[PDB]
């Protein structure tokens, strides 16, 4: 779960 | 060490002279042609122009700032994409 | 590692749009993700 | 006949007074004291 | 050892700028009379400048790029408080997370 | 920790590309963890 | 040891205008000390003594 | 005629220039020292 | 004890009112600061 | 002008003096 937040870091700017 | 663990300093240290802003007076002679005049259509019927020129540069000021305004909040929404990891990662480092 | 896997290949994924969307509005703005986190 | 001249005076008119040749000089560096939770 | 945010927090301190601008003086002093030792010869016609109205219309391009460009800062401004509300929430996230 | 701290210099790694992507946030390389 | 360094006050209440009663006769000319870099090979000068 | 009335301003005063010798060398140095 | 840091206070206003001299106002005092950090590397060296 | 203001500081408390 840890590892899931950590490779959310990954995407785009917003708006 | 409850105190050290948020790093609470005034950032706040810079300083922007508005300094150079040297608005020019045009000294126009004010006087037609000699005495009152030998002529008076020819005195240029214009000058609301140059006072339309003024606000040209009014909404070019307010024009250029703001493409440097999007400007400065592109980047900071891309320090803010760095404060959105900080926190994400800061959830994951408290998890 | 494998969570900073997903990670590490959602930062490459994020990169080949990231080069072409924010890399459109490169002529406004450009591009790059890397690559890790592995531990 | 003498001119009134009410001049821009021979001391201010070619030298910018109050002014920029009165030189507000102020790049407003704000004095940062660096305050450090550190007793020696 | 407690936190304080008292170093965090300078004085924000409002300068004030008394402008006053310059009174109107000119020459209320001349036409005492128009002089006639030369009168006015007096030139008329006139469908003249006008150039007014056209730099009104320059004046109105450098609005159109300050029309489009406060539609692109409040979209930049969009950002920023998104920054706003990202923080609310994980400002609350954070606080939710080292409680729960 | 060590995931974090990559993951950090990694998220640098993104951002001298998000520094580019609106000439924007700086904070470039930086944390490598190994 | 709890250093807080002290906060950035000076006289902002300067420059509401600059004054024009003197107004700046701005001497400039530039090609200027520089001794700072001189000094900064006298910080590495006891630098060579601190790495020896 | 021309007049040169009041429209180049005359300095008849406002310099002046009180800050020739009005920034005190005697502004206390407040010597900040971690104590040992 | 006996750590008295001297707090310079410089005039920090130049030649009168906003002034009438510009040029010389000694562009030097990052040499004070490179020799503050002499005698921080100077105390690296004498210990 | 200048300004006497916090430069100097001033002990308005802080002596004090408790371990009299």
């Amino acid at each position: 779960l840890q590892a899931q937040i950590q490779e959310q870091h990954v995407q785009i700017d917003v708006d | 060490l409850g105190s050290a663990l948020r790093p609470s300093t005034s950032r706040s240290l810079y300083a922007s002279s508005p300094g150079g802003v040297y608005a020019t007076r045009s000294s126009a002679v004010r006087l037609r042609s000699s005495v009152p005049g030998v002529r008076l259509l020819q005195d240029s019927v214009d000058f609301s122009l140059a006072d339309a020129i003024n606000t040209e540069f009014k909404n070019t000021r307010t024009n250029e700032k703001v493409e440097l305004q999007e400007l400065n909040d592109r980047f900071a929404n891309y320090i803010d994409k760095v404060r959105f990891l900080e926190q994400q990662n800061k959830i994951l480092l408290a998890e | 590692q494998d969570l900073l896997n997903v990670k590490m290949a959602l930062d490459i994924e994020i990169a080949t749009y990231r080069k072409l969307l924010e890399g459109e509005e490169s002529r406004i703005s450009l591009p790059l993700p890397n690559f890790s986190s592995l531990n | 006949m003498s001119t009134r001249s009410v001049s821009s005076s021979s001391y201010r008119r070619m030298f910018g007074g109050p002014g920029t040749a009165s030189r507000p000089s102020s790049s407003r560096s704000y004095v940062t004291t660096s305050t450090r939770t550190y007793s020696l």
